């Protein structure tokens, strides 16, 4: 990866994140059980997409994704939306094909995109100022559907707080099939391992309840 | 027949009823090059390189086979 | 210390209540290297140099002691 480039993943595991108990079997489902069973699954049909999130922020949407990304150990790469937009259009759908293919050469990966909601907006509904979003959007839709071609141990994972303006295209299977939540936890259990892992390396008093 | 053949047609529909799929198919059953485009690269941020990239499109496609 | 500590505070108070004094002295009333920019400073009307300009302000601050 440091020839590559991204070493983005800092320290994370299971560990340190709650309120994944739900979640654990369908992301791993859709991660490592081709990983631990590709020969078997070998029977040249559709691939999971990939991942989707959504709700309150600060939900530990990202830390669930770096967690993935440790965890599993794959290549990794964090697209922070605004840093593709350039001055006019066309370098960055350039930026785009160039990020996503060489992402393609460096196989099996994980590729996640910080914030999807401001590169892949319902473009029409807000008032189109230059309509420069309209063919970087377009960029991703085509080179999304590519991935299942030829891609194979590459997959996508999306982070969003305010879903209900992102382009419809995207939420397709193929384009996108598991649309993951990660919101307020309901049930004191849900809050209670999410605050032992909180307190996990806390050198605390035992008067602590 | 000095006719010039229907060869260009449109597809439309719902969204992500296959037509991805039949485009990239019918290629094998007919029998043909296809010289696939991705819409973004051919839009260039700069000029003098757009209409020369479909330039060099159209060239591609008439240098080779039907 | 197991937990990444509070970095960022922001500030909001009374027009000309000393904010703008309070920022300048704390570079001195602590000692560090106190990056400075304004509000418009980083917008420009080129699209992309906007967040650019502060993206590579945070490369500036990462390539030097806190
Ligand atoms: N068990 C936990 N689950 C989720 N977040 C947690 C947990 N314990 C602590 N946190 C805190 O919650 C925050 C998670 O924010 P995170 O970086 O994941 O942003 P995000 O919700 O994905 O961002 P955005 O909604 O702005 O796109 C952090 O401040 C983290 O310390
Ligand atoms: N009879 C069928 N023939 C072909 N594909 C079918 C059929 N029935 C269902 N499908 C499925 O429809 C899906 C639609 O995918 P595809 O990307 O080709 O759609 P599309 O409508 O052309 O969308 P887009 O314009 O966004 O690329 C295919 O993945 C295919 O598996």
């Amino acid at each position: 990866s440091v020839s590559i480039g991204a070493p983005q993943i800092p320290n994370v595991t299971w560990d340190d994140i709650g309120g994944i108990d739900f979640v654990k079997g369908e992301i791993l489902d859709t991660i490592d059980m081709p990983l631990k069973h590709p020969e078997l699954f070998t029977s040249g049909m559709k691939k999971r997409s990939g991942i989707l999130f959504y709700g309150p922020p600060g939900t530990g949407k990202t830390l669930m994704a770096k967690a993935i990304a440790t965890n599993f150990s794959l290549n990794f790469f964090s697209v922070k939306g605004p840093e593709l937009l350039n001055m006019y259009i066309g370098e960055s759908e350039a930026n785009v094909r160039r990020v996503f293919q060489k992402a393609r050469e460096a196989k099996p990966c994980v590729i996640f995109f910080d914030e999807i909601d401001s590169v892949a907006p319902k473009r029409g509904n807000q008032g189109d100022s230059g309509g420069v979003m309209d063919r970087i959007v377009s960029q991703l839709l085509a080179e999304l559907d590519g991935m299942s071609t030829d891609a194979d141990g590459v997959f996508v994972i999306g982070a969003t707080n305010r879903p209900d303006l992102l382009d419809e295209a995207l939420l397709r299977p193929g384009r996108f099939d598991k649309l993951l939540y990660l919101g307020i936890p309901d049930t004191d259990t849900k809050q209670l391992n999410i605050l032992e892992a909180l307190t996990r390396k806390f050198v605390l008093d035992n008067d602590v309840k | 027949c000095p006719l010039r053949l229907r060869s260009g047609i449109l597809l439309y529909g719902y969204p992500g009823c296959g037509k991805t799929l039949l485009a990239s198919a019918v290629a094998q059953q007919c029998g043909l090059n296809f010289i696939s485009v991705k819409g973004p690269e051919i839009l260039n941020k700069f000029i003098g390189a757009s209409e020369q990239n479909i330039r060099e499109l159209f060239e591609r496609a008439q240098s080779v086979k039907p």
